[PDB]
């Protein structure tokens, strides 16, 4: 068993160096590159006494390849791996794939493939990035067909941080992710989503940062993603695969657009007054507050959903406990799946960064839900869409770039389209 | 002399397996490396029906532990009694099932499938005189499921007139640790039921209801629960293994218990069941622990026994005691309960006693049950295959491996037959 | 009595046969310099049959290594058993072939056939009776194919009468070390079935094959791949090395299994082939070891045997048995396996058993296999060679030599008749 | 078993100088000539503790010869191997033959003769030289043709370094290079080829040598010449003879022109964070950019190719990695030769220079592969020649020398009749 994870953008580099270095502190590896079977699906034997991870960072803009390699982990990381570009992506889905996109994948694309020679048992592919931005729309989408052409039956885990309603960092953001969610609609088998203002309610109610950065973001993203994997790297009571969360949540090819949220997060000083149990944590990671993305629940449906724990949590104790989240008529489970849970047991706990704002805990769990409620959200992402839209706003750079009005209407109708299946399944 | 090939297919299977060469080593007195250490020479001389003689006196299992995924045989070989079994035996895949029964029964399992038939061929061949089939699968997933029904029916083809036992394990409403599971129970029972003369229908939550309110136990993992299913393993296989005052072969068994061919899904049960607080307060005598198999709380399934009628039920006694008091024990329970046991039987209750106990109780018995009340677990799964596939729920996945709808309505159809089977004997 | 004239030719042949003298010495129990350490007489009774009594009871072996090159000998010259060979049997040339059937046969042998001839003569007249000749070599190469069965031709119309065994490894398609493989595996099968009585067609996949599975060794190299080859040959000559209760000489084998002159293309087999760490949990017991020598895994060749059938087979047991064992096991093989033996012969099974087993091993046997499934390999070789003919690829460097493109067509010719004979038994 | 090598030009010379540092070094053979049977293929024994090498530096211009006499390796090399000429060839194939080439061949002739009765086993010839110039195409193609006509039955292996299609050094280098394979394409019985852009590209994506120079271009062609010869010098598990380059690679007398190309080639930094195994090498020779001759092989299909290994290599997985290549349908072999692999094994690992820019590794392989992708590569060469024999350009100063257009004329459709055979081989 196996895996490649590769990053793209400003989003994506910054989640991967605070990512890996949470995995090569959980397999006791050093951060100049060296120190059984556990760490293999993320790093590699180099020869004797030395490792390198398999993945590749890859951006457009050169700002964020230079300070990894003369950042702290430069042994750690392959030199080589870590791509750099010529030429900045400046928000624009075209222009991070057409003229600045089809210059570079033929480097990527032609590494990742000798890349998956050396290795024997790849699952499938988790990458990361953002579409609120051009090298996570342009570059990725594009990434994305040209590998879904060659490999296709391989899975493939999207990991795209989206804006709020209200707070964001760029202005026209939604027309790439209206652009690239076109192509994202089919080729990915699955794709879960981050929202930048709800992760600073995570810190801020529980947590009580008062002042975070995107440090403190990505270190709780890090508990995320690796909680998901942590079966694979560790031998627990029961073992689920990353092929489970293909056949476990997609009720059907074209929805695929699970939410995502994680408990407990607690402080310092409030984990040692704090009781650590399976029951609060179950109560509140359901809680509509404590989401990773701002979606009320209350409001939709839950079609499929699957609990993931780590540490030493007993299996008579989570039984219970989604039986009392079942009976519990506050949130509600869609009539065409009244079996939607899926349980996941490991005896290997979390870890903890040293000097990290997360408290050490016996016991945590990964709540990756899978319901309607983003149908309001691709609506609001539309209606805001439309009011620039009808205006022709920032329009005379993607056509400048090369495209045309042909497909910011494919991209309308097609987010239309995608608004009368969650609306019609939810029925 | 009737040797009996063992198979372990799914997680479940193996863990549920694993603990049954374990607790019947102890009743054997083997030790983890292999070699024989007991007490009793009536150990050794029924030893040959599940092991092989070896070099230095090792005593090998003939366990075929098949899962799709490899790191399953790495937790059951690192186990206590891990490095007992053969190595040649542990056939395995890579990609696993993912809970798909069209994987392990069309895609994974075909391409295993051939492998596993030639290490099950030559252990059949070995032996003196074959005489059934023991498997632990668990209807849940899809290699349990898929794959699992799946060699049963390439061994009905080539062993059609040896029985096949079938341990299975099958989920409930209350415990659901899977969002897929009544597509897999709702396909496996199809194949369940037209191969397999006997199954064992042992349902979780009841283990979960037994370790809590008989045993009390404080914090039951899945172990202990492995030892309660593993004993009526043990318990079902002590006549073909000890003396006894009335012996009852694995198929003398099957032609009391199974009416009709299709009436092979029973209730099995297991007792003494006592806490260590509670050992002292309890007499170990044979009327007390009657009525206790009769119970609906020692009973391995969610079905009250109360809300249907005994088909036909065995005990299969064991350790030294008084035949008068099993054969009076018998008529009284009946007799008393005369509503829940069907009319057009006049004697519904089989019997079988043994001489060795199990090491550390001096006597005990094993509990097998036909009842009506077993088509209450199947129409909740029914129903729950129904109200996903009417709007064609989750079937998307299974379409990818050349599966059609058609058979998800044939065994709609079959489960259909299943419970209108045993409302007409009620 | 009945002495053997060993012969190595080639590279590969080289290695197997120094591989045959280092295993066949320990069970003889003789030193690397050349003196007698045994622990049993009988193991000097039969000694002369190889060796030659020398000063200060020092055996040296009647091993003629010939090579078109120097530095193989120095190889084996330099190796463990290297000091023991004669240094006046050590003749060969100095340019090599350069993989080119035509300079080994043509010019290269020519001018050391001459020299080398001289060398077998003596040895052959200083012996007390001629049995035969064991040959080593491979059809791939020039100075193994070429010069390999240039001298056989020689030592025939000089020895009509004596038999001639030859242990020839050969290409595959999936292993290919050397692109002009075809041509000289094409050309030398035309020069081996008019001349040898006897051969042994073993694959390199296969025992890349048996390594893989039954061994499952984790760097398997060349020298791991002789020691399977070198049993073989051990095997076949144990009967007129030691005692045995049913004794069948290299001539007793090539009447039983060489039903017609041209069918003596056979697929050997050795066994037991565990692992050090399957050893602990596997009986050495005879019915156990019977099976997995009519297994199509132990089998050194790639053909499957099941695609064919046994024209007639050989199994020459080894340490004390049961006599009634090994012929009720020779039944039930052929009895369930009817249809892939030939119905026009009553029994197809040639058996023969010895006393004096292997060392480290208590029971052992080895598998000689005449069948029709032999014939996939050349049809193979054949179309290869008819692919590369056809426009006449890779052949102005063996008319270099003198070499006629009629005698490539010819080979193709004898290609066509081995494949459709074999056809005409199946 | 022995072998002599010469060289030719400023291309062989400098070739010559840095390869012989390079066999000296693997022996134990100190620079001022002294410290079994290993040595023996290359280096003499002169009495009692000391060497020479059989090899003779032969130039017309006196440029090269004087400063490997006043070197550092004067006292390894004899004083009087070092032929030196009185006039140069000015990069004109008639001058460097007939003028300045009549009376020195003599000396050079007769020389290598004598050197040869003092050798008993001398397997064949390997010479040094590039058809770019005058020297490497005149003087080299008056020798070819009088030592076959002495010896003609003995081998010769031809490394001629070729210009790349707009890369170049000289102007009027097809001249010379049409008119001597004219006659190198008969008495030849093999030829490797080496382009001069192609070895920067070698050093550029993979070593990261940003300011090369010639110096560290021949280091690794001495690993490629020296690795085809390792099977000679030290045992392996199948040794391959120097003859065996003619029958496994020549299909026909005339079609003898195979490209070469040599994996693995990684910097320092890189040895160490990079596995080394026979998987990645075997997918890495056949990479297209990887090639030291500019030729594209998806074009065109291989007719033969032979794989020579290094150091701790087991026959058991380089059987597997080749199975994986057949597969592979990106390249394609040709219905003519199925069979067209030929594998090589010896035990002796890979040098490294003192100071070298190549980091040190535990196994390696050359992958010499014989196609017609040097079809289109010749008929480019004969394209950018028509146009400047359509206007007689450069014309006088061979006539000048005693030529006429008779043999431009030959020379021009005894290269058309060699597209004629490489398109009719290919079909
Ligand atoms: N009484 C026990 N029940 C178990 C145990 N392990 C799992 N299970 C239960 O059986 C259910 C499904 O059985 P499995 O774990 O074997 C799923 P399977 O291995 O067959 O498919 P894949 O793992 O997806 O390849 C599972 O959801 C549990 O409710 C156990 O150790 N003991
Ligand atoms: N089982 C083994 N096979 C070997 C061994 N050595 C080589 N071979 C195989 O036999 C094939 C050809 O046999 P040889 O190595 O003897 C070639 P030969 O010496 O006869 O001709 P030249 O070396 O060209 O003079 C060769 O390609 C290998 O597939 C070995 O040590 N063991
Ligand atoms: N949660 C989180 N989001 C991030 C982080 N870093 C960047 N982002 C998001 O990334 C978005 C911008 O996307 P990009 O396409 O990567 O922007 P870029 O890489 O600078 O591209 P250019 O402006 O064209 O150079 C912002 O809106 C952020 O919300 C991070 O560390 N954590
Ligand atoms: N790869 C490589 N090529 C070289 C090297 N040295 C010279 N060359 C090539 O040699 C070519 C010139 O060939 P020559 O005939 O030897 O030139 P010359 O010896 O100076 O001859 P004259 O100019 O007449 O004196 C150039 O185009 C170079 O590409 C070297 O060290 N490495």
């Amino acid at each position: 068993r196996e895996c490649i994870s590769i990053h793209v953008g400003q989003a994506g580099v910054q989640i991967g160096n605070a990512c890996w270095e949470l995995y090569c502190l959980e397999h006791g590896i050093q951060p100049d590159g060296q120190m059984d079977d556990s760490f293999n699906t993320f790093f590699s034997e180099t020869g004797a006494g030395k490792h390198v991870p398999r993945a590749v960072f890859v951006d457009l803009e050169p700002t964020v390849i230079d300070e990894v390699r003369t950042g702290t982990y430069r042994q750690l990381f392959h030199p080589e791996q870590l791509i750099t570009g010529k030429e900045d992506a400046a928000n624009n889905y075209a222009r991070g794939h057409y003229t600045i996109g089809k210059e570079i994948i033929d480097l990527v694309l032609d590494r990742i493939r000798k890349l998956a020679d050396q290795c024997t048992g790849l699952q499938g592919f988790l990458v990361f990035h953002s579409f609120g931005g051009g090298t996570g729309s342009g570059f990725t989408s594009l990434l994305m067909e040209r590998l879904s052409v060659d490999y296709g039956k391989k899975s493939k885990l999207e990991f795209s941080i989206y804006p709020a309603p209200q707070v964001s960092t760029a202005v026209v953001e939604p027309y790439n992710s209206i652009l690239t969610t076109h192509t994202t609609l089919e080729h990915s088998d699955c794709a879960f989503m981050v929202d930048n203002e709800a992760i600073y309610d995570i810190c801020r109610r529980n947590l009580d940062i008062e002042r975070p950065t995107y440090t403190n973001l990505n270190r709780l993203i890090s508990q995320i993603v690796s909680s998901i994997t942590a079966s694979l790297r560790f031998d627990g009571a029961l073992n689920v695969d990353l092929t489970e969360f293909q056949t476990n949540l997609v009720p059907y090819p074209r929805i695929h657009f699970p939410l995502a949220t994680y408990a407990p997060v607690i402080s310092a000083e409030k984990a040692y007054h704090e009781q650590l149990t399976v029951a609060e944590i179950t109560n509140a990671c359901f809680e509509p507050a404590n989401q990773m993305v701002k979606c009320d629940p209350r409001h939709g449906k839950y079609m499929a959903c699957c609990l993931l724990y780590r540490g030493d949590v007993v299996p008579k104790d989570v039984n219970a406990a989604i039986a009392t989240i079942k009976t519990k008529r506050t949130i509600q489970f869609v009539d065409w799946c009244p079996t939607g849970f899926k349980v996941g047991i490991n005896y290997q706990p979390p870890t903890v960064v040293p000097g990290g704002d997360l408290a050490k805990v016996q016991r945590a769990v990964c709540m990756l839900s899978n319901t309607t409620a983003i149908a309001e959200a691709w609506a609001r992402l539309d209606h805001k869409f439309d009011l620039m839209y009808a205006k022709r706003a920032f329009v005379h750079w993607y056509v400048g770039e090369g495209m045309e009005e042909g497909e910011f209407s494919e991209a309308r109708e097609d987010m239309a389209a995608l608004e009368k299946d969650y609306e019609e399944v939810g029925a | 002399m009737r040797e009996i090939v063992h198979i372990q297919a799914g997680q479940c299977g193996n863990q549920i397996g694993a603990k049954f060469w374990e607790v019947i080593s102890d009743e054997h007195g083997i030790d983890p490396t292999g070699s024989y250490h007991g007490d009793s020479d009536l150990q050794l001389e029924r030893i040959n029906v599940y092991y092989n003689e070896a070099a230095g006196n090792k005593y090998v299992p003939r366990a075929i532990l098949v899962d799709l995924e490899p790191g399953t045989m790495d937790s059951v070989r690192s186990g206590p009694f891990g490095q007992i079994f053969r190595p040649d035996n542990f056939v395995f895949g890579q990609s696993g099932a993912g809970n798909n029964w069209a994987k392990g029964h069309y895609t994974e399992g075909a391409e295993l499938v051939d492998s596993v038939l030639d290490v099950v061929r030559k252990e059949s061949e070995s032996c003196d005189c074959l005489q059934g089939f023991q498997l632990t699968h668990s209807l849940g997933g899809g290699t349990g499921s898929g794959m699992g029904t799946l060699l049963i029916s390439k061994i009905r083809e080539e062993y059609p007139d040896r029985i096949m036992n079938t341990f299975s394990v099958m989920p409930s409403p209350k415990v659901s640790d899977t969002v897929v599971e009544p597509y897999n129970a709702t396909l496996s029972v199809h194949q369940l039921v037209e191969n397999t003369d006997e199954t064992y229908s042992i349902d979780n939550e009841a283990l979960y209801d037994i370790c809590f309110r008989t045993l009390k136990l404080t914090t039951p993992t899945y172990g202990d629960l492995n030892h309660l299913v593993s004993a009526t393993m043990s318990g079902v296989t002590t006549c073909l293994r000890f003396p006894g005052q009335l012996n009852a072969d694995l198929r003398k068994l099957a032609v009391n218990m199974v009416p009709f061919p299709r009436l092979h899904f029973f209730m099995p049960g297991f007792a003494p069941l006592t806490s260590r607080g509670s050992q002292q307060y309890r007499a170990l005598t044979v009327p007390e622990l009657t009525q206790q198999m009769f119970d609906s709380k020692n009973m391995m399934a969610a079905c009250d026994p109360r809300h249907g009628r005994y088909l036909t039920v065995a005990a299969i006694f064991r350790g030294r005691m008084s035949m008068k008091e099993v054969d009076e024990q018998m008529l009284n329970v009946q007799n008393k309960n005369s509503s829940y046991f069907v009319e057009w039987i006049p004697n519904n209750v089989k019997t079988a006693v043994c001489d060795i106990p199990p090491r550390g109780l001096k006597m005990s018995a094993t509990f097998i049950g036909n009842s009506t009340a077993i088509q209450e677990l199947f129409k909740r799964i029914s129903e729950q295959f129904t109200a996903m596939f009417r709007r064609k729920a989750f079937l998307h996945w299974y379409t990818g491996e050349g599966m059609d709808e058609m058979e998800f309505t044939e065994a709609e159809s079959n489960m259909n037959d299943l419970v209108s089977e045993y409302q007409q004997y009620q």
